[PDB]
């Protein structure tokens, strides 16, 4: 019959369970099936034909995980690696973010769960170190210092100031 | 027939360095099921004789971000204990692990146990897991469980 | 009852150091048998409901004259996965493995991982194994292998 | 139905740094025990055809008193071997194990091994366990043993 | 009945076994308990109704175990981590004494099966080295060498003698 | 009966199954022993009685590992080490071949799957290096080189030439 939301047993023509409810026992010959509410911590997404429910995924600080959102009985809860790392598929962890060479600076706004996109320093900008987070920085104004701009900087080095 | 799927309370997952046994599992949640058999903190009780096969995985995890494991010296294990509420005294009947040297530079660290076996077991008699290091214990029900199914009758 | 014992298929074990799911085992050479449920693609289907013990034993292996183990950072896992011809998302059923520092002056490293779990299980349900580095997989039909076997119905 | 759970023979294991098949386990004390087979010199027996279901844990020790390991290169291994008494040759059933680095400071180290697996064994064919480095066996019930049971009949 | 050396079973009042024996069979309408001796090895330290005995624990000197006292039928065998190591709960096995630092001793008597108790040094008495078993050892009268007391030693550190 | 390509059972006398065939059904009462040919990549060696065929073992070159005959239905495939390694029964391994010391040379020719042999030196030889395949090479000749010998050489040492 339809094939959303219905399901075919035994001839008949029976109707699927509900997000939030699983399928405690499939229909009779004189009844339709029955569907009982998820229990505590379980959940269910779909119209489903499932004897038991899921149980909610474990965001393990552990494992540098955080919920972003609990989820329902009809939600999945869903984590993210917390600051400074990444998921990666397989190892199914929390790998370290990818360091920035000098020369290169991580690109801004950085992600929650994803790694760090390496940019090629700019004009007027550089940068000195190896940083997930730190992004390429504008060169030193001399005037600030009461200076004079002696060497011009680079990708990799700030400018020189001379008090001359 | 009777049998048993615990997988670790993930919210009770005791904390420290000493080694404990564990007093929480999941008995009617996801994966986690019991039938005829009864579960009283960790002391998973025999209601009927018969041989049983007890099996347990464990599994160890470390992230950098929980700090640094002290001491250098690190022996995860886990044993398997057979106890009983007419004698008071606990005996080993599975054991299994591994010394490990968690020191390096990675950022995650894991280590997975597994052990099995065919034994005979009276009603009365509990079963119970014991581990080294509870605050390295993975939360996840695929990775710490234990159990336990009867295949035949004693006779 | 129903049972499976299967052996990787050595002739087409996947390549890259990326975690996939093994679509190719042996079902009826050498150890390797199956009775009463099917295979496809390394998808061993259920066909008649029952409570099984799911089980699987994974190697490892490394020789020096396939070159070197790159980026240092290395771990060998297996998940055990249930999956369904009724829902797309899969779930883990058991998980092992460990982290491991291959980087020695050794010629050889090796390393095997063991899991089982008693599992409930539906006909259309279907068991599948993933692995974290297929191109470190031992091709030995005693050395990489998963199965099953009915132990008790549902009722 | 026929079954056997075999400990280590505290008294009776070998010495040395070779491959030796282990000739010596307990049958009738602690934990172990064996129903309706044989067993002769490492070597048990089956006695009726059928289904049975063989598991094996290898526990590997070493203390700072007893020395320190050689070589270098350590490999701790354990193979589960079918036997006949009609075909001299032998064939492994399962294969399990890890390389390993014990050259550390820490006075102690250990290692333990799994192995399971559903096999199809007839009246005759025997099944012995054989460890790479026998001097480093740990000598306890829970530690180091074998065993099976029949599930199913063949038919 | 009685709680000590009985158990009910069936209604009737049964008795239970001695220790060095174990429960054969149970109580019968019929008769009593059978009790069998404990095997080779085997023991039951109780008044128990135990299916079979206890084997008795492997003292392996692999771990550095050895036997205080192999024990009976009737008795555990009792073992003890050998000379320069203490038991740990923990790990199950036989760790290192710890070391006694410079300014302190390792006191004396030493335990057979626990760990090294350090002490500080004392006036008159001196430790220079890392040991789990070397005390606080006098300090050298210069005397006793023909010399003199340069300057006073301390608890890290021995006294000078000088031929002057 | 004959203890060979034959097997007594249920009394009467049947006949084996040839090499490159396994035991299907045993002896019935009103038929002899039905034997089928071995499968893909299987093999039986003997004169059998077996359920099934054994299954070739994999050649890995994943463990350094390369056939040198595959074998057929009635035939054990064989493997070797590859070059510079031999295998060792202990660890079920392709082990790297040892090698030979200054003052000693690999004794030729090379096997293939064993371990090399450590030969000393020669008079009139010489070995500077470390090497599991270089053998002990001959002293140079100084009148090659347009110079004269001054020392002669030693077992772990060349001559030494001088243009004079
Ligand atoms: C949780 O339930 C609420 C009910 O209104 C729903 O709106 C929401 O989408 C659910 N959360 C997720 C992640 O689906
Ligand atoms: C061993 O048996 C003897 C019998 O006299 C007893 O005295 C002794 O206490 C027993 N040993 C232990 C440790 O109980
Ligand atoms: C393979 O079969 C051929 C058939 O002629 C036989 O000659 C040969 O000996 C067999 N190979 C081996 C290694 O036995
Ligand atoms: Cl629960
Ligand atoms: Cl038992
Ligand atoms: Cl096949
Ligand atoms: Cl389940
Ligand atoms: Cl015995
Ligand atoms: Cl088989
Ligand atoms: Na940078
Ligand atoms: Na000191
Ligand atoms: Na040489």
């Amino acid at each position: 019959c339809t094939q959303e939301r219905h399901y075919e047993h035994l001839g008949r023509c029976c109707s699927r369970c509900e997000p939030g409810k699983y399928l405690s026992s499939k229909c009779t010959p004189t009844s339709d099936s029955v569907c009982l509410p998820c229990g505590p911590d379980e959940y269910l997404d779909t119209w489903n034909e499932e004897d038991k429910c899921l149980l909610h995924k474990v965001c393990d600080a552990g494992k540098a995980l955080v919920a972003v959102d609990p989820g329902n009985h009809t939600a999945p809860r869903r984590c993210a690696c917390t600051a400074g790392y990444h998921w990666n598929s397989d190892c199914e962890c929390c790998r370290r973010n990818t360091e920035c060479a000098p020369g290169f600076g991580a690109q801004h706004p950085l992600q929650l769960n994803k790694d760090t996109v390496c940019t090629p320093c700019l004009l007027g900008f550089f940068s000195d170190v190896f940083s997930s987070t730190d992004k390429c920085k504008p060169w030193t104004n001399c005037t600030l210092l009461g200076k004079l701009e002696a060497h011009q900087g680079t990708t990799e080095s700030d400018v020189v100031c001379s008090s001359s | 027939q009777p049998f048993a799927h615990l997988t670790i309370n993930a919210a009770s997952i005791p904390s420290g360095s000493h080694k404990v046994t564990l007093s929480s599992w999941y008995h009617d949640r996801g994966w986690a099921k019991i039938s005829n058999m009864t579960l009283s903190n960790g002391k998973l009780r025999v209601n009927q004789d018969g041989f049983y096969y007890l099996y347990a995985n464990i599994c160890f995890r470390h992230h950098e971000t929980s700090g640094s494991v002290p001491t250098d010296y690190l022996q995860l294990m886990v044993y398997v204990v057979k106890t009983s509420i007419k004698i008071p005294s606990s005996h080993n009947l599975m054991k299994g692990g591994s010394t490990k040297n968690w020191s390096g530079n990675s950022e995650f660290h894991f280590y997975s146990i597994n052990v099995g076996g065919f034994f005979k077991l009276r009603a009365g008699e509990e079963i119970s897991i014991q581990v080294s290091n509870p605050s390295l214990l993975d939360p996840d029900q695929d990775a710490t469980y234990f159990g336990a199914f009867k295949v035949q009758d004693i006779d």
